[PDB]
DNA sequence: CAACGCATGAGCTAGATCCG
């Protein structure tokens, strides 16, 4: 068979082990499963528990202080996908602060569809550095493996596995003590692989009783059908949680149970386009009787009714709930900690979102490298405000780059005041082109929006110069570049030159951090020039180069330093990196 | 939300007997 | 202490609940 | 004659020759260079016939088509050179068309030496008598002439000769003058025309014999149409060639008081002399303008380029040097450079007092202004716009202004500006007014609240040391376990360490630099934690690289992360004397942001788990 | 009218279209 067992909801497990025997038959479980908060057991009765047909976990898997799990190898040997569509802080399988844990023993996993897994804080956990995680799951930066017995090659490590050649040393891959892993040759990838090679069918994960045959396979890939697996269920069945196909009775009569609302977690199912879906998408609304979604009279939109006046998104749990939600009754504060990138993922579940009637504010965030996943924004409502009579705040951003290609966007925020404090790579120029697009014009503060601490840590200007003439010696090198004024002759502090060594022509961009080091391209300052009343004269400005070794390449650009002000003009100017090399 | 009256504040041992039945 | 958070405070909470256990809905 | 005028220094036009019109006695320094586009037929009208005696130098450097010097100073007689110029006193370099050198009158140069160089059209250089001429005669380089090769018949006129190395040469200037000698009776006088020697003052021609009121160059001294050896009062020596009263010295003084551009020099009165400024361990007084030496530490006195100094570097720093009192304002724009140790230290470490306003505007490199060691006032006589004295705004890094216990400021008017400096902590601005006393005449500055004490910490309690041991070669220190309210926040420790002279070590001095420290810092992780007042929790660090009979300096400081409400906590032990028997920024940043999610995980996680009771 | 003569090359005298 294929899926013989029943299918069976998620279930938390706590303070005993009586309640784990609801597990006895159980072959899917959809929803998550928890096992939490174990303290009076001792290490010998978990001999003789075993669930040997659990066979795939649809949303995540999360152990956290038990005593008494010498290994997992006892209790789930067959889990062969965990699939991950609700996930638990972005991670898919959680291990978290167990104290008996010796062997990982999870011999069997193959792959983790979507999420990343993180093993944390084990006293006694052992065989880490033998998993070969590259495989299993599909992603591999995410990870978060810290903090163990395996901070130090202590372990012993013995294991009698194709000692793969992944990385560039030629070690061996194993799960436990007397189990191996199994990588078998790399034609068909994700498809399914017998024990002498032989590929199985193209529908199928894991394992394989027999290759090339829909019937019995053991962990089926797209949908599930009467034993066999198809690509695309045909329309007598309707898709459901995408894992199932089911026919026309059981996606109408749970409307009869929970339309009498004795808990709000329920969710009236109802069909659209092939699928059992629970709230029917924006511009859409169900008709009394027959349960389908037809086109709207005018605009309906869903509109997304936010508890407490407030939300904090950290990860894409919090972040899954705003999925396809399109008029936010309330305010979104942004706070993502730490993170490697998380730009992938908020766009595809929180950029359905057009009108928001709160204020935004982004603290703390460090990862984001632009805000351009909110795709359509169209005006911040603001009937509330912030302390200090804001809608617009920003603080602490590392990294924060750009707020939106304005070429083609469009926002018109009608009342409230602006907010920007230490974004050290955001430029003044794309938050005064904010100032003139969105409804607000004049009003600022004084101390507005900060001038000072915006866009220390990254030089940009707008106006190119270029060279005219260049001249080689041996020992010499001489430049000359085309003149430049802004609208007031006195605004010029002169120029200033950079020249480095390079070897090769892959040097950098000029970063503009001031370290006090050896990459700060050994500036040289240039006089201005004189207030000529001439525009033919001696003020087409150039230098010499003195000190030089011959037949090498140096790397030459140059920037201007004006004073800046409270009008909003004179950016500068800064030409572009080029190479010449002496004689 | 355990983590915001036992950690921002001093909590007394009658609030946090109700976090066990 | 009487300043309850971090790590202690999943040992602290148990002593004082060491037979009726955790409660959820 | 005529009347003195100062010296020339003329290039590449013709029409400055002008101001020699009525110049007899050129003081200072005459030098003609680099004139291209002249052509023979320029020079044969011009002729300065009445100039007499110049005193500093001559220098004649790449003239082109000069043909020969006898119509344009056909009568120098002598050059003093009190001034030189690579220690010599004519310089004739690099010209052509140079046919005949031709200054054939002059007597005696008394200090240098001529050096006459690679002017490929000259003779007549065979045929000049250095010896008597210039006294000091070993010196002279003469190389390189058109006089290496012998062709040109330099045959002169009926005229006097001697001997210099075995060869009885004759002796002339040109092909129509001769060399003027006078016979060894009365040496350096000089003779009349037909052989009579001169009045004992003078040097070089005299007119009539035995008059000293009519001689043509006085050898000591110049006094009013007479000549004489020594100026009695009420007299007074000036230049060491003429004689002045005191009103021909007063007036001039105070007429370049103030500078066209330089300088002027200053003149003072001291013993029977002007001199340009007064020797060490001597100073004016300014009612009658008297030179009177010292007691202690003597003003310079430094006084500044229009009223505003900028410092961007050390070479800036360069004019400043060994300056003790200032009359101006002063501004301070320090950013980098290499090492920085000790050098901002040493060139204004003897400053004394300040008089404009200061600002420390954009200054990035500096942790602290203790380097205004011997500062004592800041009065400021002229005033800042918007009534300031003392500005301070982009000092990302600055941690600490001055120490209130061993050294006392005072300051009397003007305000005060903080704004912007965030490691700069507002208790230490706070404890500057019981010193500086600006609670007395109490004036409303203006220093924001929220403008200071980012990435800084000023609540901080104090850690007390446990346990000392110390060995021939160890110490171990453990002290008292410090735990901020929420104890997953503390990163770890860090400890300071530096040998001490004495029992006078400050805690943060010396270093002042970007990447650099005179401490040798040191880090320890920290201990565990288990809810218990007695057990193994009390951290430790063992201290190693020791020397025998030593005595340092060490104390302890703790390093925490922030809340999200900008209040942050810590602490700092003492500093305690034992005597015995990289991390960049970046990596500060990132490892602080590794340790803040971690936290923020298991925060998260207690909040699902637990669910309270309705 | 577009390198080189009417110098040298960072050794108190200028600073590389610095001068025709």
């Amino acid at each position: 068979h294929l899926y013989p067992g029943e299918v069976c909801p998620g279930m938390d497990i706590r303070n005993n082990l009586t309640r784990l025997h609801e597990l006895e038959n159980c072959s899917v479980i959809e929803g998550h499963l928890q096992i939490l908060l174990m303290f009076k057991t001792r290490p010998e009765d978990f001999r003789d528990l075993s669930f040997p047909k659990l066979i795939m976990i649809t949303d995540y898997l999360l152990l956290f202080r038990v005593y008494g799990l010498e290994s997992l190898k006892d209790l789930f040997p067959n889990l062969t996908v965990i699939r991950g569509s609700r996930l638990f802080f972005n991670y898919a399988l959680v291990i978290f602060e167990m104290v008996h844990l010796k062997e990982l023993g999870l011999y069997n996993l193959m792959n983790i569809t979507r999420g990343s897994v993180r093993i944390e804080k084990n006293n006694e956990l052992c065989y880490l550095a033998t998993i070969d995680w590259s495989r299993i799951l599909d992603s591999v930066e995410d990870n978060h493996i810290v903090l163990n017995k395996d901070d130090n090659e202590e372990c012993g490590d013995i294991c009698p596995c194709p000692a793969t050649v992944i990385n560039g040393q030629f070690v061996e891959r194993c799960w436990t003590h007397s189990h191996c892993q199994k990588v078998c040759p790399t034609i068909c990838k994700s498809h399914g692989c017998t024990a002498e090679g032989l590929c199985c069918h193209s529908e199928c994960l894991g394992n394989c009783s027999q290759p090339d045959d829909p019937t019995k396979c053991v962990a089926c890939r797209n949908f599930y059908l009467d034993g066999r697996c198809v690509e695309t269920c045909p329309p007598p069945y309707y898709h459901f949680q995408d894992w199932r196909c089911v026919n026309f009775s059981f996606c109408q009569d749970l409307h009869h149970k929970c339309k009498n609302s004795r808990r709000q977690g329920c969710h009236q199912y109802v069909i659209h386009n092939n699928k059992c879906i629970p709230e029917c998408p924006s511009g859409y609304t169900m008709n009394s009787s027959n349960l389908l979604c037809t086109p709207c009279l005018g605009p309906c939109p869903k509109v997304c009714h936010l508890l407490e006046g407030e939300k904090t998104i950290d990860s894409v749990t919090s972040a899954q709930e705003l999925r396809g939600c399109t008029v936010i009754n309330g305010s979104l504060i942004i706070n993502i900690r730490g993170g490697n990138n998380l730009a992938a993922e908020l766009e595809a579940n929180l950029g359905l979102i057009e009108e928001i009637s709160g204020y935004l504010k982004i603290r703390r965030s460090y990862a984001l490298v632009s805000l351009s996943f909110f795709r359509k924004l169209r005006l911040i409502r603001g009937e509330t405000l912030e302390i200090g009579n804001y809608s617009f705040y920003a603080l602490d951003n590392q990294n924060l780059r750009q707020l939106w290609d304005w070429s083609k966007h469009n926002l018109t925020t009608t009342q409230g005041k602006l907010f920007f404090h230490y974004n050290p790579k955001l430029c003044l120029s794309e938050i005064h082109k904010m100032e003139e697009v969105s409804g607000t014009k004049g009003r600022q503060e004084r101390n507005d929006i900060a001038l000072k601490t915006n866009g220390d840590k990254a030089s940009c200007e707008n106006e190119l110069l270029k060279f005219s003439y260049i001249r080689t010696s041996f020992d010499k090198i001489l430049l000359r570049w085309e003149p430049y004024w802004p609208p007031d002759f006195r605004d010029l502090l002169g120029f200033m030159l950079f020249y480095k060594e390079a070897p090769y022509q892959n040097v950098t961009e000029f970063d503009g951090q001031d370290a006090c080091g050896s990459n700060s391209w050994t500036v040289v300052d240039i006089d201005p020039p004189l207030r000529s009343n001439d525009p033919k004269s001696q003020n087409h400005p150039g230098w010499l180069m003195r000190g030089l070794k011959p037949w090498t390449q140096y790397a030459i650009f140059v920037k201007t330093l004006v004073t800046f002000s409270d009008e909003r003009r004179t950016y500068g100017a800064k030409s572009d990196i080029i190479y010449v090399q002496t004689d | 939300g355990i983590v915001e009256q036992c950690c921002t504040s001093i909590c007394s041992l009658y609030q946090l007997e109700n976090y066990c039945n | 202490n009487q300043h309850l958070c971090g790590s202690h405070l999943v040992e602290a909470l148990y002593l004082v609940c060491g037979e009726r256990g955790f409660f959820y809905t």
